[PDB]
């Protein structure tokens, strides 16, 4: 899922802005 | 930017305090 | 006043604890 | 408002779950 991206796996910058509405 | 496993009390409130102004969404649901 | 930047921290922290893995969204107007 | 809810006024665990998923 998600968490396989940020906490699974370290998370950058941008990543997360995919995740914002 | 910090570059970590983002989990915990920590992620959370980055994402919240990265994405600022705009708005955010969690799925706990992997 | 009162801020709602701090406010949203500790909400936000919080929401993540209740809301569990249902999960949750957070949208900083309403 | 959501931060309308918490801020003035303390809310209580279950009195969140109006704003979850
Ligand atoms: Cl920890
Ligand atoms: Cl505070
Ligand atoms: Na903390
Ligand atoms: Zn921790
Ligand atoms: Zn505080």
């Amino acid at each position: 899922g998600i968490v396989e991206q940020c906490c699974t796996s370290i998370c950058s910058l941008y990543q997360l802005e995919n995740y914002c509405n | 930017f910090v570059n970590q496993h983002l989990c915990g009390s920590h992620l959370v409130e980055a994402l919240y305090l990265v994405c600022g102004e705009r708005g955010f969404f969690y799925t706990p649901k992997t």
